[PDB]
């Protein structure tokens, strides 16, 4: 059948997630 | 020419004290309470502050 | 057939624990 | 068939264990 | 057919040995 | 059937968040 | 057909190397 | 049926951040 | 068919080397 | 049906991004 | 059909590579 | 059907360069 | 059908490339 509210948000989380991740190893580095 | 001048920070003077009766006992004690654990204190123990 | 309180509630509990995680990578960091 | 109180609590407990290792990467840092 | 006497006990132990490894990770630390 | 305007903006964000990933390794590095 | 005391000793010997696993990364630390 | 503008595209970043990734390990060594 | 004393061989070399991957992540600690 | 002009090009890729990343681990390392 | 002297001397020879990578782990380590 | 003279060179191009990371991995130690 | 001699010296050379891998991680270590 089809109901795409909760395949969205849960879809959606997960790129959320992977994105947290993502600029979680951002790094202005500090050396010279 | 004056002397030396001594820089002196105050963050250690202990709580309930003014800075005129502090020095005014190290004067005549040559001894001066001091307080480590003061709440200005808690960055550089807790290691949040240098 | 169909129910899906038991499948919500375990696959936003994973989201959960992998924004947890996300998260424990975080660091603001004390080098000049 | 049916019957799902052994599939909730192996699949509660897994998620316990992934949850567990998300708090055990938390580190409240000590430099300045 | 049925009989999951051995499929609840290999699971419940490898559950217990994921646990295991997630209480191996916990670290009290210490620097100030 | 078909309806593609999920699926894109779903791909293109796991490519943003992969390409994310991908500038966060990148360093200039500081010594000689 | 049926026959299980081959696969009860390899499933039982895979989550002793796992269990065996778990418990080479514990550490009782040794900073203050 | 067909058409591929859109898995091309999406093959086409793909690779692009797989390339990104594999140049943002090169390093030219400072060591004598 | 069936005939497995080379299925049971070469599973019992894979658990064995399985389980020398486990003994030599052990570490018996030298700090106080 | 057929035609790889498009197969062959990103499979050609992807064995340059794997060229690529096994040729940014070589080290001519300055140690005596 | 069946002919198992290729697919013997290859398993024989993935479980060696395998067991070669547990020996190459093994440290008799020289703190006190 | 059958042609194999890209198969053949994506399988050998392949091989390649997992025998470029492995040989990349090879250190002649330099402590005593 | 059945041609067998592309099938084994890629066969042959991935298990020498795993082979390599594994006399790669080999050290003789140089601590008292």
């Amino acid at each position: 059948f089809g109901s795409g509210a909760i395949g969205y948000e849960f879809d959606n989380r997960y790129l959320n997630n992977q994105e947290m991740s993502a600029v979680a190893k951002q790094r202005l580095t500090s050396l010279p | 020419n004056w002397g030396s001048i001594l820089e002196l920070d105050l963050s250690k003077v202990p709580k309930g004290w003014d800075v005129g009766k502090w020095m005014y006992y190290a004067r005549v004690n040559h001894i001066a309470v001091i307080d480590s654990f003061k709440e200005g204190t808690i960055g550089a123990s807790t290691g949040k502050l240098a």
